[PDB]
């Protein structure tokens, strides 16, 4: 149970849970999973999966997000949406709660990864717990284009729930003991001035 | 003097046969746009004719004799059919014939393979009567199959009830099978799978039970062997003892979780000799290394860069 500030590079690949506040969440777009292809002449259905470091848990080979246009045989192939799957996915930055930044220093952030149903769970300002892989992606310059010699690798929180908060949630569940102690209140004959003083 | 001839026709530009033994011929399914050998092979005969071997040839549409494989009658003692990629054929018709003629006394081998997906066949077991007054027909599938050594289907789209119908039936004989080869044929379905229509299902333990003393199989191409799938060939390990290589390659879908539980249960019968999963995208180097390492199999091939399977003269006789 960490905060984007005390998040280390020692809980890379972990499982971790992360309190802060949510802001600069991205559009939400969907994300090339599988394509079909009808082959028109060899009348087979031809499908392709496709990978990168967020789709997946562990460092599968990554999928170029090229479309398929011809068969094994040459013959033309068209793509066949509706059969094709995309899941939604949408980034959103968890900044450190200001209430528990160290003296002096401004709040930290880290970015979340969200998919499917997870999506639009959130809005900026909300403040949140993620659940989540804390993960590293992409080459962190040591791919020789790059000459630069001290930049890092790129991290993430691939994401699994999101709760938010109001915890000192945002919504407050109701028994029906407070169902009850409600309504008693509400017919004591001075209870705008008891509400108001409280 | 000719006993065995053959043909590759790498190109184009524009009665008894007593003596023949083997005939092959090949084509350039691109260059070649009809049949060459059409009129001799069903007007003549080849009486002794043991091996044929015909690939990448375009049927005529506008003769129902050769679509029918009507000409295909004039060879007893046809050891082995070979018939790949040839375009405008189709395993319906052939199944047809298969049904109304006791047309080989032995075939050793059989291999179809068309190539373009052509509708659904199954076993077709309608044993049609004139009259309940007169004889209902009897099927030539039992004594035209019984035969068989290797059986070899890969492409044909040969739905899975109809193969559990021919081990069934015992038209496909089992105790004389030795290889079978499935692949690429995408109207099979396994038993664990929530999704299919019934008469695509393969109930693979009535066929184990059936055909046990088989040496080789081949599922290459068989994207619906996903790993679920794979739990029928687990529990059915008891049946295939005499399995000796096993091809898988080219599956999209294959997890090494799998691979590596079937070879351990398999251990329970001593490595499997060879195994095949050239291509297969999903099984961990590290499980392969595995495999190799723990000697699960005596031979393992893992050339994941290898884009095709059809090794000409090996695998294949359609041309290039």
């Amino acid at each position: 149970a960490l905060s984007p500030r005390t998040l280390t590079a020692q809980h890379l690949n972990k499982l971790v849970s992360v309190e802060g506040i949510v802001t600069k969440t991205s559009l939400v777009r969907p994300k090339l999973i599988r394509s079909v292809h009808y082959a028109a002449k060899t009348g087979r259905f031809h499908y392709r999966d496709y990978t990168d470091a967020t789709t997946t848990l562990t460092t599968r080979i990554p999928t170029p997000a090229i479309y398929p246009t011809e068969d094994t045989e040459g013959n033309k192939l068209t793509t066949e949406y509706g059969y094709s799957t995309f899941i939604d996915h949408q980034r959103i930055t968890v900044q450190e709660m200001p209430e528990m930044a160290p003296a002096g220093q401004l709040p930290r952030s880290i970015d979340v990864i969200l998919d499917d149903d997870l999506v639009d769970k959130t809005k900026p300002g909300d403040r949140v717990n993620v659940v989540g892989v804390f993960k590293s992606l992409g080459a962190g310059g040591m791919n020789q284009s790059n000459s630069n010699t001290l930049i890092g690798f790129k991290t993430l929180i691939l994401g699994n729930t999101v709760y938010p908060l109001h915890a000192r949630a945002a919504r407050q569940m109701l028994t029906d003991f407070d169902i009850r102690n409600i309504n008693k209140l509400s017919k004591k004959k001075d209870i705008f001035d008891i509400l108001s003083q409280s | 003097l000719l006993k065995k001839i053959e043909l590759i026709f790498v190109n184009s530009l524009v009665v008894i046969y007593s003596e023949l033994e083997k005939i092959t011929l090949i084509c350039d399914k691109k260059k070649i746009k009809n049949f060459p050998l059409c009129r001799a092979l069903l007007r003549g005969q080849f009486p002794l004719l043991q091996k044929l071997t015909i690939t990448g040839v375009t049927f005529p549409m506008n003769n129902q004799d050769i679509m029918n494989f009507q000409w295909l009658l004039n060879f007893p003692d046809l050891k082995e059919l070979w018939i790949e990629d040839n375009d405008n054929c189709e395993l319906s018709k052939f199944l047809q014939l298969l049904k109304f003629s006791n047309v080989w006394k032995n075939l050793e081998k059989l291999t179809f393979r068309e190539n373009k997906l052509y509708p659904i066949v199954n076993l077709d077991e309608d044993q049609p009567v004139t009259n309940d007054d007169e004889v209902p027909s009897m099927l030539f599938y039992k004594e035209n199959l019984q035969n068989l050594e290797k059986l070899d289907l890969m492409g044909t789209s040969i739905s899975g009830s109809a193969l559990t119908r021919l081990c069934e039936q015992e038209y496909l004989d089992g105790r004389k099978l030795r290889s079978l080869n499935i692949g690429n044929c995408p109207n099979i379905q396994f038993p664990n799978n929530h999704a299919h229509t019934a008469r695509m299902i393969l109930d693979v333990n009535a066929v184990l039970k059936r055909l046990s003393k088989l040496e080789e199989i081949n599922l290459s191409h068989l994207s619906s062997l996903n790993d679920s799938t794979m739990k029928s060939f687990i529990i059915n390990v008891p049946f295939l003892e005499n399995l000796k290589r096993l091809d898988i390659s080219h599956n999209f879908e294959i997890t090494g979780i799998s691979i590596y539980e079937f070879l351990k249960k398999f251990q329970m019968d001593q490595p499997l000799a060879y195994l095949n999963i050239d291509g297969c995208s999903q099984v961990s180097h590290i499980t392969v290394n595995m495999i190799r390492a723990q000697n699960l199999v005596t031979q393992v091939d893992c050339v994941y860069e290898r884009d095709v399977w059809r090794k000409f003269g090996i695998n294949s006789y359609s041309y290039s």
